[PDB]
RNA sequence: GGCAGCUCUGCUACCA
RNA sequence: GGUUGCGGCCAUAUCUAGCAGAAAGCACCGUUCCCCGUUCGAUCAACCGUAGUUAAGCUGCUAAGAGCAAUACCGAGUAGUGUAGUGGGAGACCAUACGCGAAACUAUUGUGCUGCAAUCU
RNA sequence: CCUAAGGGGGACUCAUGGAGAACAGAAAUCUCCAGUAGAACAAAAGGGUAAAAGUCCCCUUGAUUUUGAUUUUCAGUGUGAAUACAAACCAUGAAAGUGUGGCCUAUCGAUCCUUUAGUCCCUCGGAAUUUGAGGCUAGAGGUGCCAGAAAAGUUACCACAGGGAUAACUGGCUUGUGGCAGUCAAGCGUUCAUAGCGACAUUGCUUUUUGAUUCUUCGAUGUCGGCUCUUCCUAUCAUACCGAAGCAGAAUUCGGUAAGCGUUGGAUUGUUCACCCACUAAUAGGGAACGUGAGCUGGGUUUAGACCGUCGUGAGACAGGUUAGUUU
RNA sequence: GGGUAAACGGCGGGAGUAACUAUGACUCUCUUAAGGUAGCCAAAUGCCUCGUCAUCUAAUUAGUGACGCGCAUGAAUGGAU
RNA sequence: GAGGUAAAGCGAAUGAUUAGAAGUCUUGGGGUUGAAAUGACCUUAACUUAUUCUCAAACUUUAAAUAUGUAAGAAGUCCUUGUUGCUUAAUUGAACGUGGACAAUUGAAUGAAGAGCUUUUAGUGGGCCAUUUUUGGUAAGCAGAACUGGCGAUGCGGGAUGA
């Protein structure tokens, strides 16, 4: 009764959106205002901080823009944390704040910027940006790339950037988004965003939930159970981790079980591969035959 | 067209030299002084007999008039003058269209 | 016309050497319904050189009419006589530019004989124009 | 009325259709294009005929009308109205203008009539039939060239009827079971696309 | 009447191609252009600022100042018995680099590279570019290859 | 554009 | 080689219908004290990584698949066209000479490649 | 036209179709699926746009200030419009960024004068104060014939400089239209396409119509018709000789060679044209500067007098009627 | 605000309707300052138009007598004699 | 590099358009079933599917020929390191440089009564014609454009005669 749609025209006049928009990936307008330099800084590119939340990882890259790809600075994730003292909630607002100070103090390492910029050394939550050293080279500026995740005030992304910009690095942005922001009086309560930097918030809901619900405490907080870590003794984690994530901020790569050969050799079992144009051929004539 | 009756632009003022908050009004033209040196030796030139003098215009084709509002600095009092396009009607903060509404 | 003029070709019965290249084809093809042309054998380019040939001497036409004007103007090109300047023309040398520019554009009469009964069609059609590639002899022939 | 057809015999104007642009256009003279037994099967007709043009010309809707009345008259009065399936091949798009229906000053014309535009070797008009019904038809496409102006020729087809295959390729195609009726038209195989889908609708096709 | 407006007679020229309107790729945005770069003009329909005009589109010319999003181009334009120096104000969307350069600029370091060898083995080379020369003689092998004849064909028709 | 009466009629005025 | 994050070119990458997927990753998945957003914790926010699953996403493979891409003793040196003649023809138009030269069609082949970083039976 | 329909940010996806849900139905609202845009974006049309430029929400005034450069039209003048920056001051956003009105291509205006704003500065010249006036910089009040006079008719009482750059004749090109002639052959013709005709189509000729054009003539080629007279054409009305018939005779019709020879008298009308009466063998059609005014005539048209009707306030108009009007 | 036309001047349209038809005495409807009265007429005033009828002639776009929804007759812008 | 005209295309988008065929009507009627069941049947007309004939100055995926922009060096290329208040996280760059190297094949052809520059002033500002492209018109020794060449302004041989 109704007109077929998907027809040979429909397919043949398409246009197919850029590969990584049509995987729901790239945001290009946002993409395009980042990346874009002023044409009179010629080749001196932005550096990014691309913040991304997966279900179990935090992945922290500071990235500068090349016409055959993106090129990685240094790159800091949330499985790196339990070599600095965080093993568990590895995606907390607390572990955002971890990244992004290892992140930071990774790459003024790289940049020789250690000493000179420091950073907040004594976090106290307070709004903060790296001001410049007179008579010496600007901070490491870094503008953050929170990607398709949405802008709200308590979002894990501008946890990385406060741990960055408390790392050192220069990132230009307003306290409006942090937790602890009150809207209606425009300024931000530091005493809460301290307690979410060290792990005040999950502290408490420890607290809360262990004489309210022990059975519900026992599921979610089981690590910390086995672990004989209570709420009193959770921020610590966090405090010290930060001295350490200052102490050795270098990147140590995972020793590997297996070579490189070693594991395309494994992968490349598991792999089906194209059927030959003869094969294919032999199928046609065979399924042909079949049908008398 | 519709202008609210309050704006902040840049002040040129020398006590502000910045955006302060203005008043808008619609400007309106003095009166035409009869001692204005034009006007004296308009007056001397139609005196005695030769008729009119000066051209007189006739073929009006304008419609409408340009708007030109007079922005008031609340700090410091100086004006300002901004010309507006050309609009049949003009009224000064009147109400402000609401969107998402029956007939 | 323009064509014309950067061969030379500024008068009636002109006749010029011009060393083939995928440049000057091109050039030719362009004044091809204004010229004839063909492949010029080594006795017609000896008779013109010797009937007909002058050098351009100071924006002059002299007439080549003894070895020491060619050689007081080919002698750093290694030509020395009106030998050289014919072996030269003939086997397209390394200083065929300057050989052929030094030659003022030949002024041919008339054939004697005349032309086909119509010159301006191509010499395939029944005319006279365009590449006709070793009747270019007996056509110089008419006219020198 | 109308001109002498001489006023309107080239094709000295761009196509000039119905449009957004032009809108009170008259409606051609020519309505049917298809004559006679138009529902006859492919291979009931096997002999094609043509009325070519020689012209590069434009012929008036009032003239393709006219030409289609003699023609189909002729066929049916002699051999019936059965023997023959005839097509008119030319449809009229392009608008005639009149002027006079002041002096050259605002000369755009109004529109008079409707004409088709004519090349060089254009079939007009096609003529499936029966071979034993050649002369027949022939002579009815002979008269129906008087009504035209210009030259145009006869010419028997080397096809089956209005298919695009020779007299010979779609007897080879035929018996090789790659040719299916469609009604009046027919539909050939094809070695491309679902194979089980081209097997079904072409059940006796003898691969190779 | 007339009408001669800036973007009159553009209606193909500032399309997009097919099947290619929409985003920019950013490699248009990486793109580093300096004072004296040679780039070819041609108007992008979906960036309506710092557009050309139409009679730009096409041409080709050199960068004389570099701003935040744009290019200053100098194009000579014919305007009666001379040509007048343009200066085009262009966002570098509606700009690429000629490729006309970097063809150029590779035969400047072949010659130099051809020319040092030369000194080195103490020999000359030609640099000079040649037009393509009349072939020289050669010899056709007839085995496998006798000469087959052709005929004109008579006349037939095929409809 | 001024007056004045009943959104407006009447009178008076006219250098871009 | 697989996978993720960020990409370049932007369908050889898309679309339809099936099938398979070790390891890790990704994902679905669980909860509502907290920051936050909703008619609706569905989306968005936060918390746990704990209770579960490769079912879907994702990846690969299959199809005389649709589309797309490339190639060519495919069509076709055809259509068109620059230049020429005191060529033909009443004309409409056409042929010839020196050059340039398609599109459709047909057939065949293919169906993402790749940069940086991290990670993995 | 728009305080948003400007600016920034965020979230969402549109037209439409299918399958479902009380009243509810083709159209109310809800849900899912499909949906390359088939929607929308103030207004013409074209281009542009899909995690947007579209829809909704939040905040705002960058539709701000200073003065240069550039593009288009172009003389590379002005005006309009637009572009990229510099120096400020701001808006918005986490930010990168973006914003100097409207997604782009139209939407507008000199000198003189007036008025307002700014600087509160310069001048009023014998020296001052305070009013007043005049300057400097930027807007506004306007010229639409839009590079920008201040402007109603009539002349049939007319004038001048010119114009064949230009109309009212002939002539020339053309031949739509007018006229005339073919080809085909569906039908008519008791039957029967073609004795005589002949639709739908289509090819021509002519310059005896009227147009189209504006080449010649405006230091003038005397512009209607008739009378008079000569000649020419043939597409032949009559007369000579013939062929054909739906030719018995008589009459008539179709056709050929044929322009040798003729083609009239009147009523009405200025008429060309027309229309009657009548005779006749017949009362054919045309051309020759629409033959022919130093051949005539002068009824018409078309100077100046005058009347009427309609129109106009009027002077006056009428291609409407009427009467009188120097023919070298 | 009033008067004044022997001041300048002006003086209407659309449908239905009578024991055949035609016409419309009559009625309805829009509307003006008033809606052309008495008269007169294809008249020096009527386009259509060489109006129609009669007479005059063999024959009359002429003449005369009638008729009158009169393009556009009409009363001291004087009407009819 | 740019282009969207000629051509081509329409079982490719938009718009126009001829003919059947196979399906669905459940969201078309007529008739015939039905005692009444909207639940079949014959029909036309609708749509749907795969086809079919023909088209577009103000349609288009494709797409010429001719014409058109730029480049083919010494004011160039390479090496080293000077200046700045601009720019960079920077010792990064941007622009302009010192010093050193590459010599007539110094970087395609052909030509060049030489190149460059300035001042000042005349006449003109009715045009017309031919080939080809082209608009209005039935057409015109008609009206209007494009490119080139001519006449005007030009005689001479030919077209008898003729811008
Ligand atoms: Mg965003
Ligand atoms: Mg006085
Ligand atoms: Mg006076
Ligand atoms: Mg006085
Ligand atoms: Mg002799
Ligand atoms: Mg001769
Ligand atoms: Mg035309
Ligand atoms: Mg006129
Ligand atoms: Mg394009
Ligand atoms: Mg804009
Ligand atoms: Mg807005
Ligand atoms: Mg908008
Ligand atoms: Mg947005
Ligand atoms: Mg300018
Ligand atoms: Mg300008
Ligand atoms: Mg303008
Ligand atoms: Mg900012
Ligand atoms: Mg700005
Ligand atoms: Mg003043
Ligand atoms: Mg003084
Ligand atoms: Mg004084
Ligand atoms: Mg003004
Ligand atoms: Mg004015
Ligand atoms: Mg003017
Ligand atoms: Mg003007
Ligand atoms: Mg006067
Ligand atoms: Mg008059
Ligand atoms: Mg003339
Ligand atoms: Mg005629
Ligand atoms: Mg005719
Ligand atoms: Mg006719
Ligand atoms: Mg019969
Ligand atoms: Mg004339
Ligand atoms: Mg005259
Ligand atoms: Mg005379
Ligand atoms: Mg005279
Ligand atoms: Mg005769
Ligand atoms: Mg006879
Ligand atoms: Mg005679
Ligand atoms: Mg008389
Ligand atoms: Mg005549
Ligand atoms: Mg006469
Ligand atoms: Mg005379
Ligand atoms: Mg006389
Ligand atoms: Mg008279
Ligand atoms: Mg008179
Ligand atoms: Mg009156
Ligand atoms: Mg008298
Ligand atoms: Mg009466
Ligand atoms: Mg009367
Ligand atoms: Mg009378
Ligand atoms: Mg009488
Ligand atoms: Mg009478
Ligand atoms: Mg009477
Ligand atoms: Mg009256
Ligand atoms: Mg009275
Ligand atoms: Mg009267
Ligand atoms: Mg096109
Ligand atoms: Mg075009
Ligand atoms: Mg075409
Ligand atoms: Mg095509
Ligand atoms: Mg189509
Ligand atoms: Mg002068
Ligand atoms: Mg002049
Ligand atoms: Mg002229
Ligand atoms: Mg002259
Ligand atoms: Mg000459
Ligand atoms: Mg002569
Ligand atoms: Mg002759
Ligand atoms: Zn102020």
């Amino acid at each position: 009764m109704q007109k077929e749609f998907r027809t040979s025209a429909y397919h043949s006049r398409f246009q197919t959106p850029f590969r990584r928009r049509q995987e729901g990936k790239t945001d290009y307008y946002q993409r395009k205002r980042l990346v874009t330099q002023h044409k009179a800084k010629y080749n001196s590119p932005k550096y990014r901080l691309v913040v991304r939340f997966t279900n179990k990882d935090i992945i922290a890259q500071i990235v500068s823009a090349h016409i055959t790809g993106d090129v990685v600075f240094t790159a800091a994730y949330a499985h790196e944390l339990p070599r600095y003292g965080i093993k568990y909630g590895l995606t907390n607002w607390s572990a955002a704040y971890a990244v992004g100070l290892l992140v930071a103090r990774r790459a003024l390492q790289k940049l020789g910027l250690d000493e000179t910029y420091t950073g907040v050394e004594e976090v106290e939550g307070e709004f903060e940006l790296t001001e410049a050293v007179e008579d010496g080279p600007r901070p490491f500026k870094v503008f953050l790339d929170i990607g398709l995740q949405r802008t709200t005030t308590g979002a894990r992304v501008f946890g990385v950037l406060k741990g960055a910009s408390d790392g050192g690095l220069y990132v230009p942005h307003s306290p409006n988004r942090f937790p602890g922001w009150d809207i209606e009086a425009e300024e931000l309560d530091a005493e809460l965003l301290r307690k979410y930097i060290f792990g005040g918030h999950v502290a408490e809901y420890m607290e809360e939930l262990l004489d309210d619900d022990e059975e519900k405490y026992k599921s979610i907080f089981k690590n910390y159970i086995e672990e004989e870590i209570e709420s009193e003794d959770v921020e610590e984690i966090y405090a010290n981790a930060h001295e350490a994530i200052r102490a050795d901020p270098s990147f140590k790569p995972t020793e590997k079980k297996f070579t490189k050969e070693q594991y395309k050799a494994e992968s490349k079992k598991y792999r089906q591969q194209k059927l030959t144009r003869a094969e294919r051929q032999a199928k046609v004539a065979k399924k042909i035959a079949e049908f008398k | 067209v519709n202008v609210p009756k309050t704006r902040k632009t840049y002040c040129k003022g020398k006590e502000c030299r910045k955006h302060t908050q203005h008043k808008v009004t619609q400007y309106k033209a003095g009166k035409a002084s009869l001692f204005a040196q034009g006007k004296r030796r308009y007056d001397r030139k139609q005196s005695g007999y030769g008729g009119q003098t000066k051209q007189i215009f006739h073929k009006k084709a304008k419609t409408t008039k340009k708007v030109v509002l007079r922005l008031e600095c609340v700090v410091c009092k100086t004006k300002a003058q901004l010309p507006l396009k050309r609009c049949k009607h003009f009224e000064l903060g009147g109400d402000k269209k609401q969107k998402g509404q029956a007939l | 016309r323009k064509v014309l003029q950067l061969l030379r070709l500024t008068q009636i019965n002109a006749g010029v050497f011009v060393r083939l290249t995928k440049a000057t084809s091109e050039l030719i093809k362009l004044a091809e319904p204004y010229v004839a042309y063909g492949y010029p054998s080594l006795s017609t380019i000896r008779q013109l050189v010797y009937k007909r040939g002058f050098g351009k001497v100071n924006k002059q036409r002299i007439a080549l009419s003894d070895n020491a004007i060619i050689e007081a103007n080919l002698g750093k090109f290694n030509i020395l006589s009106i030998e050289d300047l014919i072996h030269e023309i003939y086997t397209v040398g390394p200083n065929f530019k300057q050989v052929s520019n030094f030659l003022w554009p030949f002024k041919l009469s008339n054939p004697n004989g005349g032309f086909r009964a119509r010159k301006f069609q191509h010499f395939i059609q029944g005319g006279d124009t365009g590449n006709r590639e070793q009747f270019i002899n007996a056509l110089v022939k008419q006219m020198n | 009325a109308r001109r002498p057809a001489r006023c309107y015999r080239y094709c000295k104007n761009k196509p000039y259709p119905k449009s957004r642009y032009n809108r009170a256009v008259p409606d051609a003279k020519i309505r049917i294009y298809d004559l006679g037994r138009k529902k006859a099967t492919v291979d009931e007709f096997p002999l094609c005929i043509h009325l070519v043009s020689n012209e590069l010309e434009q012929l008036s809707s009032e003239a393709l009308e006219a030409a289609r009345i003699c023609a189909n008259k002729y066929i049916t009065k002699v051999s019936g109205r059965d023997s023959f399936h005839l097509r008119v091949r030319v449809h009229p798009f392009h608008v005639l203008r009149i002027n006079k229906m002041q002096g050259m000053r605002g000369a755009w014309g109004k529109p008079h009539g409707l004409a088709a535009r004519v090349s060089i070797g254009q079939i007009i008009m096609s003529a499936r039939t029966k071979d034993s019904n050649k002369d027949v038809v022939i002579e009815g496409l002979r008269r129906a060239r008087y009504k035209f102006p210009g030259q145009q020729k006869i010419i028997i087809s080397k096809k089956w009827g209005f298919t695009p295959l020779n007299r010979d390729e779609y007897i080879a195609k035929k018996t090789n079971g790659e040719v299916i009726d469609d009604g009046a038209y027919v539909k050939f195989l094809s070695r491309k696309g679902n194979l089980e889908a081209n097997l079904q609708q072409f059940p006796n096709y003898q691969y190779s | 009447g007339k009408s001669r407006g800036y973007r009159s007679g553009t209606r193909y020229a500032f399309q997009r191609d097919f099947k290619k309107h929409g985003a920019i790729p950013l490699s248009t945005y990486l793109k580093v252009y300096k004072v004296g770069d040679i780039v070819d003009i041609k108007a992008n329909g979906s960036i309506q600022k710092g557009m050309p005009h139409k009679y730009y589109h096409g041409k080709t010319g050199i960068v004389y100042n570099v701003t935040k999003s744009s290019v200053g181009v100098i194009i000579n334009k014919v305007v009666g018995n001379r040509y007048i120096e343009k200066r085009v104000n262009l966002r570098v969307e509606h700009v690429k680099h000629s490729a006309c350069r970097q063809e150029f600029l590779n035969r400047v370091k072949s010659n130099a590279a051809k020319k040092r060898e030369a000194k080195a083995n103490g020999e000359t080379v030609y640099l000079k570019r040649q037009a393509a020369k009349p072939r020289g003689s050669r010899i056709i092998s007839t085995e496998g290859n006798i000469p087959q004849t052709l005929a004109p064909v008579a006349y037939e028709t095929f409809i």
